[PDB]
């Protein structure tokens, strides 16, 4: 159950920069 | 956090507050890895040259918080530590190297919508996200420039180069330790500040859409100086000395 | 700055 937020990846929901990150992974 | 901004509700639910009794005071940032475990940098401790030595009873423990100064009325909970562990090997006479300690907790926590914990990375996560140009991210309470925000801060940064990281600074620079931050070419700024200490740095997978816990705020020249670099404690090195206090 | 906390804590 680590690292799975209720708030976002539990109801499939992204924060609002985590597509920053995402993006820079290659 | 400098050029950062408020994180959303649960954005950050591993985020801890370690809190001083008296003078009441926000101490360093912390993470939760389990119901019962918080970790931290041993520097928000332990720092003789500043007579700084905190023990189990000077402190206090506030998860599941959003606003910095209120007491968050049906959200936080508010823990007592049982016991704390300090790397045997941190060096605070030269460079903070292993800057690492955990915080065994009184009684578990409950977890909830605004409490959850994060991953320790594993070989292989630690493999192929610790490179140059990836972006990870940090949160906390410090200050706001080299000043105090009402709720969390969270910024991105990505990770340096070992060599740039090196050649920018006189400190004796080891394996247990990374830098991040933009470069001054890079026109896009941020770091930790004080306050911020002991908070996490975190990566989300790709490959399994989870969180993970690659550093601790560590040390740095400043807070968001041009060819400065925040550092970090690199948690995966340190994972041996994590699970042996945890077996044992 | 700081707001009270229940004593039940400290
Ligand atoms: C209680 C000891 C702490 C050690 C680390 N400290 C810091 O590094 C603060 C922080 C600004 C926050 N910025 C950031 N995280 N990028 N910078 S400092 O006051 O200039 C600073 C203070 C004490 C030790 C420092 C150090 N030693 C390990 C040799 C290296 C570089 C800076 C040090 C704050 C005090």
């Amino acid at each position: 159950d680590c690292g799975l937020r209720p708030l976002f990846e539990k109801k499939s929901l992204e924060d609002k920069t985590e597509r920053e990150l995402l993006e820079s992974y290659i | 956090i400098v050029e950062g901004s408020d994180a959303e509700i649960g954005m950050s639910p591993w985020q801890v507050m370690l809190f001083r009794k008296s003078p009441q005071e926000l101490l360093c940032g912390a993470s939760l890895i389990s119901d019962r475990w918080v970790l931290t940098a041993a520097h928000c401790l332990l720092y003789p040259p500043w007579d700084k030595n905190f023990t189990e009873n000077d402190l206090l423990v506030r998860i599941g918080k959003h606003s910095r100064t209120r007491y968050e009325r049906n959200i936080e909970k508010i823990s007592m530590l049982e016991k704390i562990y300090i790397h045997p090997r941190y060096n605070w006479r030269e460079n903070l190297d292993r800057d690492i300690a955990l915080m065994k907790l009184k009684k578990p926590v409950a977890f909830s919508d605004y409490i959850h914990p994060v991953c320790l990375p594993d070989r292989e996560t630690a493999a192929s996200l610790l490179q140059a140009g990836y972006k990870g991210r940090v949160t906390g309470w410090g200050n706001l420039k080299e000043g105090q925000p009402s709720v969390l801060q969270v910024v991105n940064l990505p990770i340096v180069e070992r060599p740039v990281c090196k050649d920018s600074t006189r400190i004796r620079i080891t394996d247990n330790m990374f830098c991040a931050g933009y470069k001054p070419d890079e026109g896009k700024r941020g770091d930790a500040c004080e306050g911020d200490s002991g908070g996490p740095f975190v990566m989300k997978s790709p490959f399994n859409n989870r969180w993970y816990q690659m550093g601790i705020v560590s040390w740095g020249e400043g807070c968001d100086r041009d060819g400065k670099y925040g550092f970090y404690t690199h948690v995966f090195r340190l994972k041996k000395w994590i699970q042996k206090v945890i077996d044992q | 700055d700081f707001e009270e906390i229940p004593e039940e804590y400290l």
